[PDB]
């Protein structure tokens, strides 16, 4: 049935054994139906899961799904099925899907469910075909039933960003929902670009004479205050 | 329920870890604030009644229409007054629980979750209770650190309803 | 419970046909091998408590942790139940030698036993060890090669039947593990 | 999951009342003795692996069954599972010693576990003897009059022996 | 075994042995043969103690009552009562476990059905609390039920599976939870060994369990416990729910599948032999590529609710992990 | 992530030394002033919603283009997104006020963000004006001499203004 | 780095919310132990040299084959002695860091992570360091709660290597 084409492969963080024995920090806490959490800890799993797929601002009272919650709290589904039926929910489709140019929705799916950046451009190509023909359904079926997702999340775990921050460093990687927000640099281009946004330029004003020039001492001021 | 203690044990449990020195320092710090917390908790319980009646009265004085509307939701009956004092009583109860526990866990568990759907389905404005809590925040009569322990939570509920 | 006859009848019943000549010929070989099966069952039934004695004494004397305090043979009552269980295992195996079919053993002794021994805390590897000792002991009695009792039988070959009895004991030993 | 406080608030709210003054006074006494609690938990954590392994030496020495072939202890992998299990139970006993109430020990570790040590054919009675090898060691380190203010700790050692007896009672 | 082979569903359910029946057919005292009586006596111990183990020492207990069955003193009704009153029967069934456990046993021993509704439990517990133990036992024996089914001359047998005694559909399923195999007795069965009540949530609420036929993959299993949600707070991650309400019922009917032996050593991820995380020995699944020491399956026996079009896939995955399937009932 | 402490110890270990006496003494002074820090963070959190909404009222009234059709506050969903972004930046300023060091605020929020409000066509200059509407309000609630004993907090208020100026400088 | 402080920030970050009173209680408890922590920290820095030398000497006296075994990995050269005192120097350094920070975060970051793979690839063993830490734990000379602050972390590293 035309399988996915053979693509390349890159080297990111998620494929090494970082020896964070007795791990100190940057491990998501873990949100799992395995620990038999009561009402609250259930609500914390539910909110975290919502943020992970919908992520932050998109999660809202209107989008919020009561019914999949009431099923999840009562044990009628697994968390994995909750994440799936989350993405199939249409409020996620009106925002994050109808906007995204097909190759870009592949980012937010391989990246909001698996917690890893895309290996190369070719990955975006192949997976965008299978979501272009089979529909969104079987694409999400591919990611979830994949060997990878079973290997690290199993049946009941909210997906996280794997290895975003190294043990001995602070920077690491930018947070995920930050990295692919939703709107695509070029999505607007086809429509009217945004307008009447000047006021913000109007409010912050600097005379040209005030602006620092090359070779003044003031330009390096910031460096001095960090030492 | 979210305490400081269950929070620290939950985190160290999720890291697959014993309680190290860090979490023990956290539990220490819970114990060395708990005395002011209980002084605050006893005076609120000690005069809870007058706080409730004065609160509902302040809500009535600020919003005169509530005692005048024909509709059932508004305290124009002999029922909405009792139910008005009922709800204000609930909030003052939860604040006393959170002063005993040491986090906002009891209010977040028993009270905060799902409250939008109640105030949306029963046409209950968020401000009414805001006004109530402002009177309680002004008239609890605590002093010093106990007053900070009370005003933290009483502000917190206002942050929930706003 | 089903003998050889009943297994031919049940297979021919799902086949929805009469037994016919072929099945009947193999069952004729069963009948002509009948008296060897009879004397074989007499060999396993005679000196069978002695088989259970040697088997369990070998199980404990090989593995001394059972009689150690805290073990599953450690109590006099527990040793009683131990001995009787060996006896009943050998009893249903003897029935499977008479019937020529494992239906009595599968329906009645084998089923529920893994969950019983696991449900008591009985070590299963030790039970399969004792079943193995009853296996080799039973085959050595069935072949007249017992070092203590070499009784008179007419001379012949019965390797088929020894493989059959070894199949039943291996069925029990695989059933507890 | 619930500590000593959230249980009292949970009961108090489930009845829908204020906490009474008498309840507050006893709760003040619990807060007023909490340093001892932290101390005990510190004296367990700081010896914890030694506790586990020494109780393992005792266990395998007294019951020589487990180690030999045909036993759970014999497999190299299963031997590590055995040691880990003891570590897990010690970890949760330490958690429920800090929280005050047997809540985290009764939902994350002990719950369903006797059902599980019968699906693996592991003698849960021997597991409860392993826990009885940890209780004596752990209390024996809890009652070390060393580095710490002298005084009365009996009311809290009684609170430590509860949890160890609960695990031993729940795997069997 | 197989329901289809031999044209009989019940025998292969494990209840094939229990057909044997034992009515004394000899009128008048048997002075010397001592053959029928020792068989009937043994069958009474097999029924009343349900295959529990009694020794020579323990044959000294109830030796008198035993010597009164052999005489024109007791019918087997009254002999069974005499065995039920004695020191042994109380040690095993009554002292070790709670009345609900004890009540349910007393029906397996005396009537051979299970209690169906809570009304049976209320009646017998109230007789107990008014009068104590011996009137509890009498209240089993002294009722229309025992007299009608056995008529005081027949050793008790299992009839709870049969359709002829009137019981609720659940009493059928409950019948098989209480009796597992010829081997399983009182101490031996995991569900009701000593103290634990065999039926609690199920016995009280008439929840039809399902049948796992004894033996094979599903022989060793026990259901995971559920709590009740926010009111009377309890953990919600323990098991799949019996009900499956809502919109999912799309994609075909929901199948409640029980998986029975889950284990580290057995769980492989589809590929034979145990996979090693580190080069040298570390075998649990890495969390965030950091070693964790947490079992991949936490407890042996998770359930799955799966709609029909996802069946095959689910059916594959269990067998990938080497979990073995107990029972699959459409919900 | 790094607090006040972990920065000093991270520098000292990155050079592989002990901590000299001078570093320890200044660190003692920071511990000796830490109650004031807690007080400020208490006075921000317990007024945080009011801060956000009042700065939003000020922002929209002053610069009306965002509220009207075409702008970014116009869509109701966009409007809510606008508000909670202000809540987010206030949240991380509160975190970095506790930790003492701009570490959590410089990796989880601010880093990457100016890139993001250029992929959405959102005026980040207007966002910096919103942060300038939150700084005023937050410091104006921080300097409330109420329920708290009198003293000197300029040395800490100034530090707090650093973070709000750093967010405004980093979204533009 | 795992502090109490970054632990609290991290937990309330993961819950998507403003720091509650709970976390501030935890930070309080770090500050009210920090003085004894620094008393402990200054004296270990104050005589770290003699602790190192005493420790390596004790390692040698307990294990006499080390000074006699012809090998790269053993202190029978003039190199393994200096490198022996180098590593002991590292442990004591990390303990003084953890006393300043107030959790085991510096030791868990800079020392504990991946140390088994070092002691597996280089023939390194826990016993040599275990013996060293026992000598340091016996001879640091701290008094009172500072000694408990030292012995907590010094025990903690022994729990790691065992
Ligand atoms: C656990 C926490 C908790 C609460 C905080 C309350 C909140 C709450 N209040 C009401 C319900 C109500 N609450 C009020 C109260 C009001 N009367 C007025 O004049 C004022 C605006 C206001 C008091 C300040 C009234 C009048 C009703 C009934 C409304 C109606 O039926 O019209 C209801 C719907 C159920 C009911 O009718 O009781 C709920 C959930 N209930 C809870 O379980
Ligand atoms: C129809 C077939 C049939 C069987 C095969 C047995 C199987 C069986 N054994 C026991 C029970 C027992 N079986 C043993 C036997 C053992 N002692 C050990 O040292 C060894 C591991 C092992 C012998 C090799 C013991 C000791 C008990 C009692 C266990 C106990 O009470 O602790 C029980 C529970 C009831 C009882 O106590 O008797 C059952 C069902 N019963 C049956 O009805
Ligand atoms: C009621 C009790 C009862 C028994 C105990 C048997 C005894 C028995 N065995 C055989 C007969 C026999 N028995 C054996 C048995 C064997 N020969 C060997 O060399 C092996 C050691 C051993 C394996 C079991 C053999 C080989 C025969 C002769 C072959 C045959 O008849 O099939 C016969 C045939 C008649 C005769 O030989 O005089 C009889 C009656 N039958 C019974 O009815
Ligand atoms: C979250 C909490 C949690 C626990 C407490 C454990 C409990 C636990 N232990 C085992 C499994 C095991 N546990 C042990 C341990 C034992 N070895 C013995 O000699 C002693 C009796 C005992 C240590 C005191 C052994 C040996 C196994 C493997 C059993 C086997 O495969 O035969 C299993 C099955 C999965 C596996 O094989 O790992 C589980 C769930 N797992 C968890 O997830
Ligand atoms: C952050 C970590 C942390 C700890 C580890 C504890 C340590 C600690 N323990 C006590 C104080 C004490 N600790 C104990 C403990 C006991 N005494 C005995 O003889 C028994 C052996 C043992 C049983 C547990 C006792 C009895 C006191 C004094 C009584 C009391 O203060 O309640 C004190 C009071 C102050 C002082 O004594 O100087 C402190 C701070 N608190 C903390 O904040
Ligand atoms: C109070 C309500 C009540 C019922 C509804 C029945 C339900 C019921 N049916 C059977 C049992 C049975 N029921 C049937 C019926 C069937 N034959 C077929 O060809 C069809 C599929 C189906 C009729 C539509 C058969 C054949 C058996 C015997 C099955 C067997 O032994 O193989 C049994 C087991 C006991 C027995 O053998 O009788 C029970 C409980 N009994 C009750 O007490
Ligand atoms: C698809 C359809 C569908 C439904 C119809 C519901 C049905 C339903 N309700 C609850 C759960 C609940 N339902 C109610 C409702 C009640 N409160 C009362 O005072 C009344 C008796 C009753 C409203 C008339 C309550 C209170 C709970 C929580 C019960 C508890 O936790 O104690 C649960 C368990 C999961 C949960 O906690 O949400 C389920 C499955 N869920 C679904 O998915
Ligand atoms: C961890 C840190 C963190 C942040 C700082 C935010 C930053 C952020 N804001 C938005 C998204 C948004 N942010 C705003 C906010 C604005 N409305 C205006 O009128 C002003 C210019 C401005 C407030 C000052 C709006 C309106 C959107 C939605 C934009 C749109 O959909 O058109 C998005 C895309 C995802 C979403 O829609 O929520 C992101 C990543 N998110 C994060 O995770
Ligand atoms: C757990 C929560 C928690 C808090 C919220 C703080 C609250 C707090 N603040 C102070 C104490 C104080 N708090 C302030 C603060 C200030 N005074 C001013 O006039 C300015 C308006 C403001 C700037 C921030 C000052 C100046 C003191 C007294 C000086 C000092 O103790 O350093 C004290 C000392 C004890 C006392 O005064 O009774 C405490 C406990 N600490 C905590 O543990
Ligand atoms: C941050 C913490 C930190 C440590 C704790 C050390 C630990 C450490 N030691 C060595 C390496 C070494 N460590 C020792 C030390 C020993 N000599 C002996 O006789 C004794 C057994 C023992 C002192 C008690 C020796 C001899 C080597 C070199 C081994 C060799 O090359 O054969 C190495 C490999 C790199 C190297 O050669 O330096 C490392 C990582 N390094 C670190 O970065
Ligand atoms: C020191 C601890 C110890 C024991 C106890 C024995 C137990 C024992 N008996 C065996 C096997 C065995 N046992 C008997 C039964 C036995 N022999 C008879 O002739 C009579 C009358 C018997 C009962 C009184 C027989 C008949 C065999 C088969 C071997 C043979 O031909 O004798 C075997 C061999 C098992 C096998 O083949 O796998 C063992 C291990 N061995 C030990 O090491």
């Amino acid at each position: 049935s035309i399988p996915v084409l053979n693509y390349s492969l890159s080297t990111q963080n998620q494929r090494v054994y970082s020896f964070e024995y007795l791990p100190n920090e940057e491990q998501p806490k873990c949100y799992t139906t395995d620990n038999l959490p009561a009402a609250i800890e259930m609500d914390q799993i539910i909110w975290a899961a919502y943020r992970q797929i919908f992520s932050e601002h998109q999660l809202l009272s209107s989008t919020r799904q009561p019914f999949l919650e009431s099923q999840l709290r009562f044990n009628q589904i697994t968390v994995k099925d909750f994440i799936k039926g989350l993405i199939l929910s249409d409020a996620f489709r009106y925002l994050n899907y109808d906007v995204n140019n097909n190759y870009r929705f592949v980012e937010m799916c391989i990246q909001r469910i698996l917690g890893r950046e895309i290996y190369n451009h070719r990955e975006k190509l192949a997976f965008a075909v299978i979501i272009g023909s089979q529909g969104l359904e079987a694409f999400i079926d591919l990611l979830i039933n994949s060997e990878e997702y079973e290997d690290n999340f199993g049946d009941n775990m909210i997906p996280y960003q794997r290895r975003r921050i190294i043990a001995q460093r602070s920077k690491g990687e930018i947070p995920f929902n930050l990295k692919t927000p939703r709107l695509g640099k070029d999505f607007l281009y086809k429509q009217g670009m945004p307008q009447l946004l000047w006021a913000g330029p109007v409010h912050r004003f600097r005379p040209q004479e005030q602006s620092p020039k090359a070779g003044d001492p003031a330009l390096f001021l910031s460096m001095v205050q960090d030492l | 329920m979210k305490t400081p203690i269950t929070e620290a044990i939950a985190s160290a449990d999720s890291q697959g870890r014993f309680l190290s020195n860090a979490e023990l320092q956290s539990i220490t710090g819970r114990y060395q604030r708990a005395s002011a917390s209980l002084e605050a908790a006893k005076q609120l319980t000690g005069n809870a009644s007058r706080l409730i009646t004065g609160a509902a009265q302040a809500v009535y004085t600020k919003f005169p229409f509530v005692t005048q509307m024909p509709g059932p939701t508004y305290a124009s009956n002999a029922i909405g007054k009792a139910k008005c004092a009922r709800d204000i009583g609930y909030y003052l109860r939860m604040t006393t629980y959170c002063l005993v526990v040491g986090a906002t866990g009891p209010m977040d568990e028993y009270l905060v979750a799902g409250l939008e759907e109640i105030n949306r389905s029963f046409e209950l404005s968020p401000s009414w209770y805001i006004a109530a809590l402002e009177n309680i925040k002004n008239d609890h009569g605590l002093s010093g650190q106990a007053a900070n322990e009370a005003n933290t939570y009483l502000d917190y509920a206002i942050n929930v309803l706003s | 419970m089903l003998d050889a006859f009943s297994r031919v009848v049940v297979n021919s019943d799902s086949k929805a046909a009469y037994v016919g000549g072929s099945d009947l010929q193999s069952l004729k070989t069963f009948i002509s091998d009948g008296n060897k099966r009879l004397d074989a069952v007499n060999c396993i039934v005679s000196n069978a408590s002695c088989i259970v004695s040697d088997a369990i004494s070998g199980m404990i004397c090989e593995n001394p942790g059972l009689i150690a305090p805290g073990g599953n043979c450690y109590t006099n009552r527990r040793m009683a139940a131990c001995l009787r269980d060996g006896e009943i295992i050998l009893r249903y195996v003897s029935y499977a030698l008479l019937a020529g079919d494992s239906s009595v053993l599968d329906d009645r002794c084998l089923n529920g036993l893994k969950e019983t021994y696991i449900a008591l805390g009985v070590p299963t590897a030790s039970t399969s060890r004792a079943v193995s000792i009853m296996k080799a002991a039973s085959t050595a009695f069935i072949m007249n090669t017992a070092s203590g009792r070499k009784i008179e039988i007419a001379a012949g070959d019965c390797q088929a039947l020894q493989s059959e009895a070894a199949a039943y004991f291996d069925k029990v030993g695989s059933a507890v593990d | 999951m619930l500590d000593a406080f959230a249980k009292v608030v949970a009961q108090a709210d489930a009845r829908g009342e204020f906490l009474s003054n008498k309840q507050l006074n006893s709760l003040e006494t619990m807060i007023g003795e909490g340093n001892k609690r932290l101390d005990i938990v510190n004296k367990i954590n700081s010896n914890a692996s030694t506790i586990v392994t020494n109780s393992a030496r005792a266990l395998f020495a007294e019951q020589p069954q487990l180690i030999q072939p045909g036993g759970n202890a014999y497999t190299s992998r299963r031997m590590a599972a055995c040691l880990r299990d003891m570590e897990i139970v010690l970890r949760y006993v330490s958690y429920a010693m800090t929280a005050g109430d047997s809540s985290v020990l009764d939902d994350r570790c002990l719950n369903g576990l006797r059902e599980t040590y019968q699906a693996l054919g592991t003698p849960g009675t021997s597991v409860a003897v392993a826990i009885q090898k940890m209780k004596e060691a752990s209390i024996a380190l809890a009652n070390d009059l060393n580095g710490v203010p002298l005084g009365d700790c009996s009311s809290l050692n009684s609170e430590l022996a509860v949890y160890f007896d609960r695990a031993a009672a729940a795997v069997v | 075994l197989g329901t289809v082979l031999g044209n009989s569903s019940l025998d292969k359910l494990g209840l094939d042995k229990f057909v044997d029946r034992f009515e004394v057919n000899e009128a008048g005292r048997p002075d010397g043969f001592s053959a029928d009586y020792e068989v009937i006596i043994r069958a009474c111990y097999m029924q009343i103690f349900a295959n529990a183990y009694i020794m020579e020492s323990e044959r000294a207990e109830m030796a008198k009552a035993e010597s009164e069955f052999r005489d024109g003193r007791f019918t087997v009704k009254e002999f069974c009562r005499a065995l039920a009153k004695s020191y042994q029967y109380r040690k095993r069934f009554f002292d070790g476990r709670p009345l609900y456990g004890a009540i349910e046993l007393c029906f397996k021993h005396i009537l051979g059905r299970t209690p169906d509704g809570l009304e049976h439990y209320r009646a017998k517990s109230a007789v107990y609390d008014t009068k104590g133990y011996e009137a509890f036992i009498d209240a089993f024996f002294d009722d229309g039920e025992y007299d009608a089914f056995y008529d005081s001359y027949c050793v008790p047998f299992y009839r709870g599976h049969l359709t002829t005694s009137n019981l609720s559909m659940a009493a059928f399923t409950h019948m098989f939870q209480v009796v597992r195999g010829s081997s399983t007795s009182d101490k031996a069965n995991p569900r009701t060994m000593t103290n634990q009540i065999t039926l609690n949530q199920a016995g009280i609420q008439s929840i039809p369990l399902a049948v796992v036929a004894p033996g094979a993959d599903g022989a060793t299993f026990l259901a995971p416990d559920a709590s009740a949600g926010s009111w009377q707070t309890g953990f919600s991650g323990a098991t799949k729910a019996r009900t499956s309400h809502g919109s999912r019922q799309e994609k075909g009917k929901m199948f409640r599948i029980e998986v029975a032996n889950n284990t580290q050593y057995s769980a492989v991820g589809g590929g034979s032999g145990i996979k090693l995380q580190s080069r040298s020995g570390k075998f649990y699944k890495m969390r965030n590529m950091a070693p964790a020491k947490v079992s991949t399956f936490r407890r042996a026996n998770n359930v799955y609710l799966v709609p029909f079009d996802e069946l095959s896939a689910t059916y594959i995955k269990i067998h990938k992990n080497g979990g073995s399937i107990a029972s699959i009932t459409p919900v």
